[PDB]
């Protein structure tokens, strides 16, 4: 499609600030402010009443967002959201304003919620899809990311390679940002995921940080959840979607890792959803 | 929270 490539950065053959640290690695806490128009993909879940930031989520085409089902259902904390409890906004930078001429605010049409989501135990399968009512509009600020093919899974998702994470959450686990933050991360060994934690990890899931002797650190937190995990492909450099912003133990914690839903391994569901509805 | 377009409220 025209998925992947940045009207402000791609299309006009300029780079951000850090993407530079992702491909040489090919072969939020502690985040930065993002450049505008960086993650146009980037999704705010707004509730209505009481207005608040629910979760992030991803842009994947003019009707389709993709987040994690978690920030939807999750019957332990008695969530369960419905199309007409929340609001849509895209294109934003501000986590607060409402940016007049530049985002765009959507309802929602219908949820479709993974069937075979774990929410009792591990949420294995942590994804949904949420189709907006109207089409929206493409901008500077507003372009879908581009979802993996079993060719871009295979050579991007391996430990020490870069991945990118966006977010208006905490900045500590113990306050929020003005703008987008955004924070790179390296993929982190399945061993090292597993014995990091007591959950029971499956192959729907993948874990991304620094360890805690490699000096950097960072990680999503409250209010990032549901939010895209992207790499850029060194092949086609468009930016993909590998995955969504899961759960973690705490944020940014010495020897705690983030768990991602892997998205490619659920590219199959995806595809039936979108073409059934 | 700025206050949204009161058409989606
Ligand atoms: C994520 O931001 C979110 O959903 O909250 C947004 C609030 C908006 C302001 C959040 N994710 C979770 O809280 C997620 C959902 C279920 C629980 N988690 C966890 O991350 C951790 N737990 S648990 O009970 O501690 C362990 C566990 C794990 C899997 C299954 C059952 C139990 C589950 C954030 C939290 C901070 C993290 N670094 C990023 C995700």
């Amino acid at each position: 499609a025209d998925c992947g490539l940045r009207p402000l950065f791609e299309k006009k053959s300029l780079e951000d600030k850090t993407e530079r640290e992702l491909l040489e690695s090919y072969i939020i806490v502690e985040g930065s402010d993002a450049e505008i128009g960086m993650s146009p993909w980037q999704v705010m879940l707004f509730r209505k009443s009481p207005q608040e930031l629910l979760c992030g989520a991803s842009l994947i085409s003019d009707r389709w967002v993709l987040t994690a089902a978690h920030c939807l259902l999750y019957p332990p904390w008695d969530k369960n959201f419905t199309e007409n409890d929340l609001l849509v906004r895209i294109g934003k930078h501000s986590r607060t304003r409402y940016e007049r001429n530049i985002e765009k605010i959507s309802m929602l049409e219908k949820i479709y919620i993974h069937p075979r989501y774990n929410w009792r135990e591990n949420l294995d399968r942590d994804i949904a899809l949420m189709k907006l009512k109207k089409p929206v509009a493409f901008s500077d600020y507003i372009h879908p990311v581009c979802l993996p093919d079993r060719e871009t899974a295979a050579s991007l998702l391996q430990a020490g390679y870069k991945g990118r994470v966006t977010g208006w959450g905490n900045l500590k686990e113990t306050g929020q940002p003005s703008v987008l933050q955004v924070v790179n991360l390296p993929i982190v060994e399945r061993p090292v995921c597993k014995d990091s934690t007591r959950i029971r990890i499956t192959d729907n899931m993948f874990c991304a940080g620094y360890k805690p002797d490699e000096g950097k650190r960072g990680d999503a937190c409250e209010g990032d959840s549901g939010g895209p995990f992207v790499m850029k492909s060194p092949f086609n450099n468009r930016w993909y979607q590998m995955g969504i912003v899961s759960w973690g133990e705490g944020c940014d914690r010495d020897g705690k890792y983030g768990f991602y839903t892997h998205v490619f391994r659920l590219k199959k569901w995806i595809q039936k959803v979108i073409d059934q509805f | 929270f700025e206050a949204i377009p009161a058409e989606y409220l």
